[PDB]
């Protein structure tokens, strides 16, 4: 029982746009998250690729098994291959195809310590469901979420402190005279997806030999409702601001006790340690999902009870978040 | 799902300087997550092999653990008398698989065959204080012997069948030898009828007979 | 340099009764990266998991499927943990070990000697120590062996020492054996020279708080 709310805001007037909502769920046992997939009953069928199997690397920490050294409260790390379904691992052009196919994208992000997990369920639907506003029920493990459609008193804008807001910055904005954003990492090989070639340019980070590093972009939805924005793109300074916020605060925006640091092997078959993490104890916090930077092929990382190194000063033993939520400042004006 | 751990063989008998093989098979596959423990009687269990291949600090290199997936083996090379103990395997899981595959082995008994030693048999007649209680038991012991023996009780030539208890000492950590105590419990009324009480210890072909007469 | 865990409690309990065990750490700080667990082993059966607790600043515990709801594990201080047992049956009679591990059900880096919980409807009983001496008709020898016989008692654990532990060489103490009436009997013998002073065996039963000191001499028959 005790159903939880998934708020989604819809404008009166519609302008290739999708809306997104999120909800943070209470902690659940880690063992029960295996084979956990969202089961939706909406009129829009969930995308079949989300429920597919994505192979993750499970990195866990435990006190040292060896007696004598265990008396010195030392801990070791174990890397293993696991199969995770329903996680927010989007593919190239999946959002647009879902938009044109009237299909929803329902996935969840996991925030886990060594034993318990806090899931954050996400749903991306086209605005085509904002007129019918048919209520839906989604089941994810022992939790229930209410799909609630809210009609804001804005034609095309987003409500901020009781006022509407439309970000243009275009010539239209000139004539007329903090926004929440959620991002997902999509891995795709190519030549125009040199993510870290732009990271080295944007921030003073000693990252040489970027060719062998991870390739991909970040797709973000600003203000709940907006057209898909790729990150980074050099001709959208809004996307550039999203990029900066992603790499200035990789852990996100807004207890737990930090245990010693550790290193681990992200493929679980590597010759040497390839990732730096911070193990911790306490209530689950931050994101347990990340992607190894030093590998062209996306090496997804699941580290319950550990904090991946997101500082990126040295590109060795580095990682980037799978999902990112925060606030970025963009120019614009309110209606009226 | 219910994970079951099978450990074989239940009992193994190998001589000194030999080798011992213990097989531990898991119903569900475990990615090289196994532990081997040595438990002496009246002693805390000792960890020797963890992660199915790593020797714990302070453990001799003669203990080697191998195996992965669903089948593992433990080998003891250069067998010693102190190695005679009970061994078991533990299947532990991590992260998602906590309590999913968490079980203990059945347990294996390791006896180390050494140079055979004849048993020195001692018999003790019941004490004076014992007969007053109404229940009387007779203690016969066999000391420093190998291998195992069979104990026979005879009263006036007739073999007893009821009221016999045997307690065997674990093998000595120095010479791989046993010590056995045999108790024949009767009633004071029965004990005052017969005269010839005999304790017979048979070690294969060798038999050591120790007897006594009541009132002598 | 001795780091160890010690289990207390574990007396004779009637069926459907309750008993609380306690585990204590010696010379070892508790830290925050450890897990304390309880393992039981019935006579003639393998090791069995019971429960675990994260024993840190935060609270987290895991119980066995069979022991869920019936058992209760909790940490008390920075060196002790407990294990509440309720509605115990005859099948619960086992030796309970205290375990320390780096994970929930993972590798046990250190064990304890263990404590025995005897679940039986019978009443506690005294050992009633009897002396064991050879028949006087035997020809005297250079060396003679003597011993003490411990008859029916309850519960199972008894401690037998000779001359308050001063002499250890030549001492052979045998394991206990259960009789028909559910009572245990233990025998211990010692071999000494005929010129030695009389030897005393010290049988101690902590459950009934009985300490019998029976001394024997080579001249005993
Ligand atoms: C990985 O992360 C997970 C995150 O989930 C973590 O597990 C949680 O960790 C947190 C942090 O420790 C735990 O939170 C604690 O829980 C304690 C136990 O809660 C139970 O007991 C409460 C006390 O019971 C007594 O008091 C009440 C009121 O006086 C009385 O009614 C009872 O009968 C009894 O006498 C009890 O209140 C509580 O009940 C809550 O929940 C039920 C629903 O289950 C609800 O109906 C109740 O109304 C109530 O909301 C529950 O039964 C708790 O004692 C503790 O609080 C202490 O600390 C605070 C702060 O100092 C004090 O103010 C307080 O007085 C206590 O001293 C705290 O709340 C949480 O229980 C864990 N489990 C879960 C599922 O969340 C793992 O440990 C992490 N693992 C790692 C890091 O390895
Ligand atoms: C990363 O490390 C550098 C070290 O110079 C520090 O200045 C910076 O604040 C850290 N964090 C981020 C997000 O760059």
């Amino acid at each position: 029982r005790n159903v939880y709310d998934m708020k989604i805001e819809c404008p009166h007037t519609v302008s290739e746009n999708s809306v997104i909502g999120y909800v943070e769920l209470p902690p659940m046992p880690l063992a029960d998250t295996a084979q956990m997939v969202p089961e939706s009953s909406c009129s829009m069928d969930n995308h079949q690729s989300i429920n597919t199997i994505t192979k993750y690397t499970q990195v866990i920490w435990r006190g040292k098994a060896d007696p004598g050294q265990s008396s010195q409260n030392s801990f070791e790390t174990v890397s293993t291959e696991v199969d995770l379904k329903g996680t927010c691992v989007l593919k190239h052009k999946m959002v647009e195809e879902s938009y044109r196919s009237r299909k929803s994208i329902t996935c969840y992000d996991l925030s886990c310590n060594s034993t318990f997990c806090k899931p954050t369920l996400y749903m991306i639907v086209p605005i085509h469901a904002c007129n019918m506003m048919k209520s839906c029920l989604i089941a994810l493990g022992p939790y229930r979420v209410q799909v609630v459609y809210e009609r804001t008193y804005c034609m095309t804008g987003v409500l901020i402190e009781g006022k509407c807001f439309v970000p243009d910055q275009s010539v239209v904005s000139i004539i007329k005279h903090s926004v929440h954003v959620v991002c997902f990492f999509v891995a795709v090989k190519g030549n125009t997806y040199k993510l870290f070639e732009q990271v080295k340019k944007s921030f003073e980070s000693t990252c040489n030999d970027t060719e062998n590093k991870v390739q991909g972009y970040y797709i973000c939805i600003v203000g709940g409702n907006s057209a898909p924005i790729y990150v980074p793109t050099l001709d959208d300074f809004r996307s550039m601001e999203a990029f900066t916020g992603i790499f200035k605060s990789p852990h996100g925006e807004d207890s737990y006790s930090i245990v010693g640091p550790a290193n681990a092997k992200v493929p679980h078959s590597a010759s040497s340690d390839t990732l730096s993490l911070i193990a911790y104890s306490g209530i689950p916090s931050y994101s347990s999902l990340s992607i190894l930077t030093s590998s062209t092929d996306a090496k997804h990382v699941f580290s319950p009870g550990l904090f991946p190194k997101l500082n990126h000063t040295n590109c060795d033993k580095s990682a980037i978040p799978l999902t990112w939520t925060g606030m970025i400042d963009l120019p614009g004006y309110y209606e009226g | 799902t219910g994970q079951v751990l099978t450990q074989t063989p239940a009992s193994v008998s190998e001589p000194v300087e030999g080798t011992v093989t213990i097989k531990c098979q898991a119903s569900q596959s475990i990615n090289n997550w196994l532990s081997w423990y040595q438990q002496r009687p009246g002693q805390p269990p000792k960890l020797l092999i963890y992660d199915a291949s790593t020797v714990a600090s302070g453990v001799s290199s003669r203990f080697k653990g191998s195996g992965s997936g669903t089948e593992f083996t433990l080998t003891i090379s250069d067998l010693e008398c102190a190695d005679a103990a009970t061994y078991a395997c533990q299947s532990y899981g991590y992260g998602i698989s906590i309590t999913d595959n968490s079980a203990f082995g059945g347990g294996t008994e390791v006896v180390v065959r050494g140079d055979p030693v004849a048993p020195s048999v001692l018999i003790f007649p019941p004490a004076a204080d014992q007969v007053a209680t109404g229940t009387v038991t007779i203690v016969c012991v066999a000391n420093k012997y190998f291998p195992d023996v069979t104990v026979t009780w005879e009263v006036d030539g007739t073999t007893q069948t009821t009221g016999i208890e045997n307690s065997k000492t674990p093998q000595n950590s120095a010479d791989c030898t046993y010590n056995l105590s045999s108790t024949l419990t009767l009633t004071s009324t029965q004990y005052n009828s017969h005269k010839e009480y005999t304790c017979k210890v048979t070690q294969g072909t060798t038999s050591v007979v120790q007897s006594f007469n009541r009132g002598d | 340099t001795g780091q160890s865990l010690v289990e207390s409690g574990g007396d004779l309990v009637k069926p459907e009764g309750s008993l609380t065990l306690t585990c204590t750490a010696s010379g070892f700080s508790f830290s925050s990266t450890h897990w304390i667990c309880w393992v039981r082993q019935a006579p003639g059966k393998g090791l069995e998991w019971i429960a675990c607790i994260y024993v840190g600043n935060t609270y987290d515990s895991y119980y066995a499927n069979w022991a869920k709801g019936r058992f209760t594990i909790s940490k008390t201080s920075s060196t002790t943990v407990t294990l509440q047992m309720t509605t115990l049956t005859a099948a619960d009679t086992a030796t309970y070990f205290c375990a320390r591990s780096g994970s929930v059900f993972g590798v046990v880096s250190l064990w304890g000697p263990g404590t025995l919980v005897t679940v039986s409807s019978g009443q506690p009983k005294a050992p009633s120590v009897f002396p064991l001496a050879p028949c006087c008709g035997d020809t005297p020898s250079s060396t003679v062996t003597l011993g003490c016989l411990v008859k029916g008692y309850l519960p199972e654990p008894v401690t037998v020492t000779w001359n308050s532990g001063t002499l250890t060489n030549g001492v052979r103490t045998f394991p206990s054996v259960r009789q028909s009436s559910g009572l245990y009997s233990l025998s211990s013998v010692v071999s000494v020279t005929s010129s030695s002073q009389p030897v005393t065996c010290n049988v101690a039963h902590p459950a009934t708080n009985t300490k019998v000191d029976k001394t024997v001499a080579p001249s005993t028959c």
